[PDB]
């Protein structure tokens, strides 16, 4: 990953901290089945994707500019995103709901 | 994989055995498969 | 009758196509746009 050095300093050391969960398991299974190698890393600026002045805040921004193949994670299929990048078959059904109590 | 063809608009479940020769679009209805069973009138009505 | 149990082998339906045709991108984009517009939800509610 990338972490900024303190707050004022603009430097940073790319420390190593392994991460796990749901989608990482499917990534491992895909790597085993297709027999390739990966060097996955976390994002730096912003989170998810939101176009602003023809600029994307990472995630989508790091795949549109041919800087990182594939974007493995929690990405929702949308209308504008599918026009810039190319998606694949969904594996988990989801949408918009409410959480009143 | 024939003549007239040219599209299919019907319930066509996505499966591995069918995705090689042809390809589908984004699904327009998510649906699994369940079990449908018969029903009978309960006999615990205290009729006797 | 009643439907019991839980969903398994969850998947989705889809419009078919043959090999590679120019209609693919337009059809997929139109389906996604309709899905996000609530038209599909309203039509499904009305007809089901």
């Amino acid at each position: 990953k990338f972490v900024k050095i303190n707050n004022s300093t603009n430097e940073g050391m790319n420390v190593k901290k392994c991460c796990k969960g749901f989608c990482i398991d499917i990534l491992k299974k895909l790597s085993r089945t297709v027999k390739f190698t990966y060097d996955l890393y976390l994002v730096t600026n912003g989170k998810h994707g939101k176009k602003v002045n023809n600029v994307w805040n990472g995630m989508i921004g790091e795949v549109v500019y041919q800087r990182a193949v594939m974007a493995v994670g929690s990405l929702t299929i949308n209308e504008e995103r599918s026009e810039v990048v190319d998606f694949s078959v969904p594996f988990v059904e989801t949408g918009i709901s409410v959480m009143v109590s | 994989l024939s003549g007239q063809a040219d599209m299919i608009v019907a319930p066509l479940t996505i499966n591995n055995e069918r995705a090689q020769y042809i390809e589908f679009s984004k699904p327009f209805k998510y649906q699994g498969l369940t079990i449908l069973v018969k029903k009978e009138i309960p006999r615990s009505t205290l009729d006797s | 009758l009643v439907t019991t149990g839980e969903l398994f082998f969850r998947s989705g339906f889809g419009i078919g196509m043959r090999k590679d045709s120019p209609w693919k991108q337009n059809v997929s984009l139109s389906i996604l746009k309709s899905h996000e517009n609530g038209f599909m939800e309203d039509l499904d509610k009305t007809w089901v």
